[PDB]
Parts: structure tokens; sequence; C-alpha cells
């Protein structure tokens, strides 16, 4: 049966030996295998960026440098100059930041999609696995599962960050945790869910 | 701030993007998009003014870069250059 | 020689596009056994058409037997 | 208040309209004997008018610059008595009527000449189906769940 | 045994008497379809047990306080009191705790025996039973699920549902609680009825 919903039948196109398949596909968006492979790749790509982004949202706020939202305010000021760890960035000019980012990232992401092997498309080797951990396929698959799980848990956390930011303008992630710890029985989602 | 530098830099970056970054995608999507009417191209159907010009399309560049491509990416270069050159004195525009 | 067509009393479904009872059902009355008859199946219906008729003739490939 | 409107219990134009109507009625009342029937009818009309204005005032309606009540239908919880609750009543009654009609048509279609039962009603049968509209929202929902409400497109034909 | 709610009336054909509490009562033909019958059989037990619990916990505190051993508000005012947590927190806790148990109950109605397994400790499950009447942990003293006891449960539940409806309606006209209404009826039986309430 379906692992995500105990007592529920598995989908016809699912139940295969996939890294993270729990039989969850209510809308049946994965009927065509050619769409399914690219959905797997897209899932891996969203997971990795979210996992890499979570510390980048939690660390500067915890170091007293401004939450992840206020760090983008200097770009909206005409004379705004970038700062990093309190050290002003000499090249903090907005046009060059918007230019070199596009110019470099376009090439860096154009290179990766010229690959034609679907299995190697999700997981390349070479200069991306320096220490090397594919020596044992069983532990390789185990690590793949333990990676996709943390990636889904990280995407959930980022969406939570966005929604909690929208609920309390001007605040940060860890500030909400501190407020919750201050008054557990009075500071919860109940006020927003049931508004006064 | 200096137009004679901004325009040159923008044109150079646009030409680099055209020749080395998005060349394959453009040249492979172009092959699949040929206008036709009732299963035949415009020149095959009878239009004598729809012949594709041959002199201007050939080039000795290793990848086939030509004059039409030069103009296509140079136009982007000038447009972006004058976009940056306008929202500097005072421009609140998208 | 085997008798052609469905037996009397069979329920059939109409496939002729320009017929009033298209996609409806009717009852077989009789089948003409002459090999030269082009439309040999006689069908009767509960509802009359715009001309007030409630029976019509059809070919063997214009009717489907529904069980 | 809402949309620049004023409560009718605090509107000067509303009170002016009430006074004008009462004066117009009293002018006619002053033409007949005090104990005659027309005088009593006019007095009853005057009392009814005063009651109507008082009830409109104390039921929380809003009045415009013209001095007439206006209705709010955007969903605001201070005005559900204006559209939402009567709307629920209208839907309940209409569903009852439609449900009993459909059930009669389905129950009668199994006969030899169903049309004869459409110009001459079988009251004995209808009197057993009429009380069942009392729970039409449950019956219709369960019928929808089990696939008995709708006919497939392939089966539709004369 | 199978009685009659109206002496002199014929019973429906689909109420042959295979269910506890059968008395041939379905004038409006809600349960003609077999599946509707199962759905309503479950719903009756659930609404009835909730009504029994509500009536007990809605009436006992009132008489306890009126006796003089406690000081608690009426049932229609307890939601406007001072508690260690706000009402919103309690509602959210209730919603989260109930989504899980109610979908767990739903999965067993959809197909019996599907959710008998313990999710965490993979060593406990529910032996075969009938929907609406589980056992094991839910029957600590391990009583006997005889036909007599099921009828005794159903009768009290059906009584409790009407009692709760009566409380709800009597609060919206009098506004003094159940026990005060009963003592008022017992003071002057011929001058304190529903007729005097509206006039
Ligand atoms: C964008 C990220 C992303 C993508 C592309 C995929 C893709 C895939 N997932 Mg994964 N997944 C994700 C995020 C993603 N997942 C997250 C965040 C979780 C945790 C909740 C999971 C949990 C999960 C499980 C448990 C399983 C999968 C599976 C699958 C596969 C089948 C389903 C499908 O066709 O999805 C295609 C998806 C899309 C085309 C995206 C549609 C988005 C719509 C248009 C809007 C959604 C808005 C959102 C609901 C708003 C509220 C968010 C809030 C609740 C956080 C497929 C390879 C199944 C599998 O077999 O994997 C191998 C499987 O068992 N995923
Ligand atoms: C997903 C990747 C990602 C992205 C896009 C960003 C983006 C940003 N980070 Mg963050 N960061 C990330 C991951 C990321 N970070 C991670 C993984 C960590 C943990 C090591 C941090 C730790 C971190 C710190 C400690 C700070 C930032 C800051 C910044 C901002 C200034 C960057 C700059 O001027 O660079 C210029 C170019 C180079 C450094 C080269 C910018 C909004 C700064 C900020 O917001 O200051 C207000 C800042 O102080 N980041
Ligand atoms: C060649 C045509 C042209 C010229 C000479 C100007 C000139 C001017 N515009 Mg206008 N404008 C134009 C086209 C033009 N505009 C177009 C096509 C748009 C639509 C996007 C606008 C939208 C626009 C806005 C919203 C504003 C101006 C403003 C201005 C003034 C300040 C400079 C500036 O920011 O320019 C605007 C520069 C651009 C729009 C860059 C265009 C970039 C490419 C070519 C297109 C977009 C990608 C100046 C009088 C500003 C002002 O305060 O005026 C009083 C101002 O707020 N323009
Ligand atoms: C597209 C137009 C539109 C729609 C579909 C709605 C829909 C709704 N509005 Mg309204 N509303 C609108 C425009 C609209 N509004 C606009 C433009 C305004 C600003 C003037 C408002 C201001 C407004 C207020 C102030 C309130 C609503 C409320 C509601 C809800 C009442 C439903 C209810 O409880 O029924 C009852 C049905 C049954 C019991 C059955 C409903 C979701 C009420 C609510 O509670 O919303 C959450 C509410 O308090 N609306
Ligand atoms: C059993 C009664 C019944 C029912 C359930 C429906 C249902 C429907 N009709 Mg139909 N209709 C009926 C009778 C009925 N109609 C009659 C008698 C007429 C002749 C005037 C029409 C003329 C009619 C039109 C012209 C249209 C519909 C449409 C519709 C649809 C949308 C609702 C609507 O616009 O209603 C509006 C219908 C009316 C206001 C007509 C009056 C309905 C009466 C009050 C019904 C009950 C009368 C009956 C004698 C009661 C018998 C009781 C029984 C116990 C003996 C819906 C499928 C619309 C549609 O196609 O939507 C997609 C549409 O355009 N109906
Ligand atoms: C449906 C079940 C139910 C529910 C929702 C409540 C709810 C409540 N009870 Mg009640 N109660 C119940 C059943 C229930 N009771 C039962 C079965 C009994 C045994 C007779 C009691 C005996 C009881 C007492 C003695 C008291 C409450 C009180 C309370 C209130 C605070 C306690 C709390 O919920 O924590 C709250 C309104 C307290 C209160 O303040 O009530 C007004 C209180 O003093 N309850
Ligand atoms: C079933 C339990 C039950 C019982 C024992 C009572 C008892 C009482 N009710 Mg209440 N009542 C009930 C149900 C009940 N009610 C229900 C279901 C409703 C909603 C229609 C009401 C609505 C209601 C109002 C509006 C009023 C009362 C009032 C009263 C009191 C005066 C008698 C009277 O006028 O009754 C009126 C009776 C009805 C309106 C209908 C009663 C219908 C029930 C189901 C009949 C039960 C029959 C059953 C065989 C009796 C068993 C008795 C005993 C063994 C439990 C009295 C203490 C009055 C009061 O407060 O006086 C101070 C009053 O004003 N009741
Ligand atoms: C059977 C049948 C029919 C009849 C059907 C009928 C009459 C059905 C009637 C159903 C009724 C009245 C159901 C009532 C259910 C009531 C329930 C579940 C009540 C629950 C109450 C609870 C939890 C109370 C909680 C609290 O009080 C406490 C504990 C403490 C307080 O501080 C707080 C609150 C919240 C107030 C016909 C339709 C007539 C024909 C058909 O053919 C056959
Ligand atoms: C590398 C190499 C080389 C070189 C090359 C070059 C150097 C090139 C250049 C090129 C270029 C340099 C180009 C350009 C182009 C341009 C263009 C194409 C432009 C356009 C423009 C426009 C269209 C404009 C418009 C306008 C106006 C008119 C007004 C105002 C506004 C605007 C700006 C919009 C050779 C040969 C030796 C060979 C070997 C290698
Ligand atoms: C925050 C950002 C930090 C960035 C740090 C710098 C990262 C630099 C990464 C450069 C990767 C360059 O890639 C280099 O190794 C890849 C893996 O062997 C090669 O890729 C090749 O080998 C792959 C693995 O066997 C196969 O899919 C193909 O044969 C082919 O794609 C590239 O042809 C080579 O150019
Ligand atoms: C705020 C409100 C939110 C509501 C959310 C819940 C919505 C629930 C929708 C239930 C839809 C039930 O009806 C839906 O499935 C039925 C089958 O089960 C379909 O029924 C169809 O298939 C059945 C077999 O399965 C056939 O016996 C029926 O003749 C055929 O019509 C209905 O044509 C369709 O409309």
């Amino acid at each position: 049966s379906a692992e995500w919903f105990p007592g529920q039948p598995r989908p016809a196109h699912l139940d295969g030996s996939s890294p993270g398949d729990f039989g969850f596909d209510p809308l049946g968006l994965a009927t065509v295998p050619a769409n399914f492979e690219r959905f797997k790749e897209s899932e891996i790509y969203h997971c990795r960026w979210a996992m890499l982004a979570v510390p980048g949202v939690l660390l500067p706020e915890a170091l007293g440098l401004g939450n992840w939202v206020k760090a983008q305010e200097w770009a909206a000021i005409p004379g705004g100059q970038a700062t990093y760890l309190g050290n002003p960035v000499p090249w903090g000019n907005l046009p060059t930041i918007l230019a070199i980012e596009f110019l470099a990232i376009a090439f860096a992401e154009q290179q990766r999609t010229m690959e034609k092997d679907p299995e190697k498309k999700k997981y390349p080797g070479g200069a991306f696995d320096p220490l090397g951990f594919s020596k044992d396929p069983v532990k390789f698959e185990e690590l793949k599962l333990k990676e996709i799980k943390n990636g889904r848990l990280a995407m959930l956390a980022f969406v939570g960050f966005v929604v909690q930011q929208s609920a309390y303008p001007g605040t940060g992630p860890l500030e909400n945790l501190g407020s919750h710890l201050a008054d557990p029985w009075h500071n919860n989602i109940g006020d927003i869910v049931i508004p006064r | 701030l200096e137009p004679s530098v901004v325009i040159s830099l923008s044109t150079g970056l646009s030409l680099v993007l055209g020749r080395f970054v998005f060349f394959n995608f453009q040249r492979e999507n172009v092959a699949k998009q040929v206008p036709a009417q009732n299963g035949k191209t415009h020149f095959d159907a009878g239009d004598v003014r729809a012949k594709e010009f041959a002199g201007i399309l050939k080039s000795n560049d290793p990848v086939g870069f030509n004059i039409v491509d030069v103009l296509a990416w140079g136009s982007i270069g000038h447009i972006v250059a004058y976009y940056i050159l306008a929202t500097t004195s005072n421009g609140y525009d998208p | 020689p085997p008798p052609i067509g469905p037996k009397r009393g069979t329920k059939v479904k109409i496939l002729r596009r320009e017929s009033y009872w298209y996609n409806g059902t009717g009852s077989v009355v009789t089948v003409d056994q002459d090999p030269n008859t082009r439309y040999p199946v006689v069908v009767r219906f509960a509802k009359v058409n715009y001309a007030g008729v409630s029976t019509n003739n059809y070919a063997l490939d214009e009717i489907k037997e529904v069980v | 208040d809402i949309a620049g409107l004023t409560p009718c219990k605090d509107s000067k134009a509303f009170a002016k309209r009430e006074k004008q109507s009462v004066k117009k009625l009293t002018s006619s009342l002053k033409k007949y004997a005090p104990d005659s029937a027309p005088a009593l009818a006019i007095q009853a009309t005057i009392d009814k008018t005063k009651r109507r204005f008082e009830n409109y005032g104390k039921f929380g309606l809003l009045c415009g610059s013209d001095g007439l009540p206006h209705l709010i239908v955007s969903g605001d919880q201070r005005h559900w008595g204006e559209f939402i609750t009567p709307g629920v009543l209208f839907l309940y009654i209409a569903g009852w009527i439609g449900w009993v009609g459909r059930s009669y048509l389905i129950a009668v279609s199994g006969e030899k000449k169903p049309a004869m039962r459409e110009i001459i009603i079988d009251v004995e049968l209808a009197s057993k189906i009429i009380p069942r509209g009392f729970i039409w929202p449950v019956a219709a929902y369960r019928e929808w769940i089990n696939g008995d409400l709708v006919v497939d497109d392939a089966d539709i034909g004369y | 045994a199978k009685g009659a709610w109206l002496p002199g009336l014929a019973s429906p054909a689909y109420l042959d008497g295979s269910l506890a509490g059968d008395n041939g009562f379905d004038p409006l033909a809600l349960a003609a379809d077999p599946e509707d019958l199962r759905w309503f059989v479950q719903a009756e037990l659930v609404n009835g047990r909730w009504a029994m619990l509500g009536v007990a916990g809605m009436l006992i505190p009132e008489v306890l306080t009126k006796g003089g051993l406690l000081n608690a508000p009426e049932w229609y005012d307890a939601g406007k009191g001072e508690y260690f947590a706000s009402s919103s927190t309690l509602f959210v806790i209730e919603f989260i705790l109930f989504h899980y148990v109610e979908i767990r109950r739903w999965q067993d109605i959809k197909n019996p025996g599907s959710v008998n397994q313990d999710p965490i400790f993979k060593s406990y499950s529910l032996p075969a039973h009938e929907c609406g009447y589980p056992g094991s942990v839910f029957n600590p003293l391990n009583f006997a699920p005889t036909l007599e006891n099921k009828e005794k449960e159903l009768a009290n539940g059906r009584l409790a549902m009407l009692a709760f409806l009566g409380f709800l309606v009597q609060h919206n006209v009098t506004g003094k609680g159940p026990f005060e209404n009963l003592q008022q009826h017992l003071a002057d039986p011929w001058h304190n009825t529903i007729i005097q309430t509206f006039s």
C-alpha cells in the first residue's frame, strides 16, 4: 500500500524503485516517464538550493547583522553600499552585481544541460565528488535517500520562513522562535488563524 | 557614466553571450521553425520574393557566426547600454 | 441458411447521425431476409420525431446490440 | 459608517420623511368624524407607519443622504439579516420544490403511458413524496456520491 | 427483539432486524440504499456518544455547584472564562489532535482492518472486529459485547441527543439553565410551561 497514507492503494505508475517514492501523486502529474525523469531532476535541483539556502537565512540574523529581508534594503537606496560582516564592499554598485551574476550564471547553467545521460544528469561525478563516496552502491542509495529526505524537510522550512515573514513584517525567523519560547500558550499561530 | 565606455562594454558582453553561451540552443531551435504554407515553404509555393538570401549568410567563422547574428546581438547591446545610461541621472523606470 | 440480424424484441442502439433517435435505444420488430434489401431492420421507439413517426428502417451496420 | 452611510436611527432626513408622511396622513384624518370607520382606518395606517419607521431604526439598517435604507451584501457580519440568511431560506425552499418534482418524475416514468400521469396527477403517490423534501440536502448529497444523480454523456439520447 | 415504533404499521423491507435498536423506523426512506445504511449506522453511534458525553459533562457541574460544593459558571458561559491558555491555542490543539484520530477512524470505515496496526510499536494490532465496535485497549475492563448491552447503549444515546437538543432550545428562550428551568416547572406546574414562556 501507500507509505505516505497507510491503508491507501499505490498509484499505477508509482511503486517503482525510486529514491524517495512513497506512492504520493494525487494529481497524477507523473504518468509519462519522460516527464517523470525530468521531475526527479527538478526535485533534486530544488532540494539542493533550499538546503544550501537555510543556513544562509539563519546565520546572519543570529550574528546580529540583520534578517534575510533587511539585507536587501540597501539595493533600494540610491546611495546604498553593500556590507559583509561589517566590512563595506567596494564594488557594491547595483549594475555590476546585476550584470556579472547574469553573465556568469548563464554560462555555468548552460554547461550543465548539454549532458545527455539521464542517470548521470541528476548525479554527475568528476570534480563534484572530491572525497568520493560511490564506492559502495548500497550506501550510495542510502545516502541518496538521506539527502532527499533532508531536502524536502528544508523546502518545508523555507516555505515556513516565507509565510512567517509575511505574517509578522519586520521580524526574523529566530525572533519568532524566541517569542514562541517566551509565551508558549499565548504566542502561537492561533492569533493569525483566528484574527483581535 | 561614460557612454563611450558603457556602450562598448554592453555590446561586448552581448556579443560574448551570443557567440559562446546561447549559440547551440538558438541554432538548434531555429532548425525546427521554418514558416510554411500547406506543407511547402513560401519560396517553394511560388513567392519569388521569399527566397532566402545566400550571400549574406555564409561566413568563415568556425561556428557559422554571421552578420545577421552580429546585428541581432548588437541591438541588445545598445538597448541595454542606453537603459543603464538613462536610469543614472534620474530614472525611476522598469 | 442462418437467419440474419438480431431476433425480435432485442434492444438496439442507433448509430445514424442524421436520425432523430441518434444515440438512443429502440426495439427490433422484424428483419427482412431478402439479400437485395438495403435497409432491412425495422425498429420501434417510444418517442415520436418531429413528423410524428415512431418507427424506422436501418441497415445492419447502423445498429448495435445492447445487453 | 460603511461606504459613507449613516445609521437610520441617527439620520435627520429619515425623521423628516417620517414626519412628512405622518402629517400627510393627519391632514386626511382631519376630514371625518372621530368615531367613523374612515377615521379609524387612517389612524391604523398612522400607527402602522410609526411602527415601520421605529423597527427600521432599531434593526440596524443604514441610510443614505436621501434618507432611505440601503442594503449591504458584501459579506459583512453586521448585515447578514439583509441578504445571507433569507438567501439560505430561499435555497432551502427551492431545493425542496425541485427535489420533489424530480422524484415524482422518476417514480412515474416506469408506467405504460407516463405522459398520462403528467396532465393528471396521482395525488396518492405525490402525498408520499412531498414530505421527503424535508431532508433534500442529505438525499441529494448521498445520491451525488453514489453516482445516481447524473447520466453519462454516452447514454443521452431521444 | 424487533419492536414497532407505531403499533399497526408495516416495517420496511430493508430493516429485517440484523442491527441493534431496530424498531422499523425510517418513514423518509433515507436508508433504502445499502451503503447509506452503513454510513448512517456509523454516524448514529458517533453523534450519540458525543451527545451522551456532552449532556453528562453539561449537567453534572451545574447540580454540583447548586448544591454548594463548587463555584462554576453555566455551560453557556464557560467559554468566556480565564484559563492558562487562550481560546485560540486550545482550538488549534483540538484541530491538530482530531485530524489524526478522525482520519484514522475514516480509514477503517473505508476498508475494515486497514488501520488496526500500531504505527510506532510494530508489535500491537486490533483483532478482527465489527466497524463501530472495536476492543482491546478501548475496552479496559473487558466487558461482554452482548446484544443487550448494544441496545442499552443505543437507547441512552438516542435519549441524550434529544436531551441536548432540548437544552439548546431552552437556553435560547428562557436563558437560565436546565436545573433552574426544572425547578421553575416543579414550583407551579400549571403556571410554568412553554406557553407562559412565550406569553
Ligand atoms: C518543486 C519541488 C519538487 C519537485 C519538482 C518534486 C518532484 C517529485 N516528487 Mg517531491 N517533494 C517536494 C518537492 C518536489 N518534488 C517537497 C517539498 C516534498 C515535501 C512535502 C516532497 C515530497 C515528496 C514525496 C513524499 C514524494 C515525492 C515524489 C515526487 C515525484 C512525483 C510527484 C510529481 O510528479 O511531482 C511533480 C511536481 C510538480 C510539477 C510541482 C507542482 C507544483 C504546483 C503547481 C504548486 C504547488 C504549491 C504548493 C502545494 C503550495 C503549498 C506549499 C506548502 C504546503 C509547503 C517527483 C519526481 C514522489 C516520488 O515517487 O518521488 C520519486 C514521492 O513519493 N515528493
Ligand atoms: C421538476 C421541475 C424542474 C426542474 C428540477 C428543473 C431543472 C432545471 N431547469 Mg427546468 N423547467 C421546468 C421544470 C424543471 N426544471 C419547467 C416546468 C419548465 C417550463 C417553463 C422549465 C423550463 C426551463 C428553462 C427554460 C431552463 C430550465 C433550466 C433548468 C436548469 C437550471 C435551473 C433553472 O434555470 O430553472 C429555471 C426554471 C424555471 C423557473 C421553470 C419553473 C420550474 C418549476 C417551478 C418547477 C416545479 C413545477 C412542477 C409542476 C412541480 C411538480 C411537483 C410534483 C410533486 C408533482 C435545471 C436543470 C435552465 C437550463 O437549461 O439551465 C442549464 C433553462 O434555461 N428549465
Ligand atoms: C426529552 C426531554 C425533555 C424534558 C424532560 C423536558 C422538560 C421540560 N421542558 Mg423541555 N424541551 C425538550 C425536551 C425536554 N424537556 C425538547 C426536545 C425541546 C425542543 C423542542 C424542549 C423545549 C422546551 C421549551 C421551549 C421549554 C421547555 C420547558 C420544559 C419544562 C416544562 C414542560 C414543558 O413545557 O415542556 C415543553 C415540551 C416541549 C416543547 C417538547 C418536549 C419534547 C420531548 C422530546 C418529549 C419527551 C417525552 C418523554 C416520553 C418524556 C420522558 C420524561 C422523563 C422520564 C425524562 C420541563 C422541565 C419549558 C420551561 O423551561 O419551563 C420552565 C419551556 O419553556 N422545553
Ligand atoms: C431517525 C429518523 C429521523 C429523525 C432524526 C432526528 C430527529 C435526528 C436528530 C439528531 C440530533 C438532535 C442530534 C444531536 C446531536 C448532538 C450532539 C452531538 C451534541 C454534542 C454536544 C457537545 C459535544 C457539547 C459540549 C459542551 O457541553 C459541554 C460538554 C461543556 C460546555 O462547557 C461546552 C459545550 C461545547 C457546550 C427522521 C428524519 C425524522 C426520519 C428518518 O426516516 C428517520
Ligand atoms: C572577435 C573577432 C573579430 C572582431 C569582431 C568585432 C570587433 C565585432 C563587432 C561588432 C559590433 C561592434 C557590432 C555592433 C552592432 C550594433 C548594433 C546592431 C546596434 C544597434 C542599435 C540600435 C538599434 C539603436 C537604437 C536606438 C536608437 C536609434 C535611438 C536611441 C534608442 C536606441 C538605442 C534603442 C574579427 C572580425 C577581427 C574576427 C576575429 C574575431
Ligand atoms: C558557490 C560556487 C562554488 C563553485 C566552485 C567551483 C566549481 C567548478 C566546477 C567545474 C566543473 C567542470 O567540469 C569538469 O568535470 C566534469 C566532471 O568530470 C566534466 O564532465 C564530464 O564528465 C561527467 C562525469 O563523468 C560526464 O557527465 C561527462 O563525461 C562530462 O559531463 C566536465 O567536462 C569538466 O569540464
Ligand atoms: C466546499 C465544498 C468542497 C467539496 C469537496 C468534496 C467534493 C466531492 C465530490 C464528489 C463527486 C461525486 O460525483 C462524482 O463521482 C461520481 C462517482 O463516484 C460520478 O458518477 C459517475 O460514475 C459512477 C461510477 O463511479 C457512475 O455510477 C455514475 O453513473 C456516473 O455519473 C459523478 O458523475 C461525479 O460527479
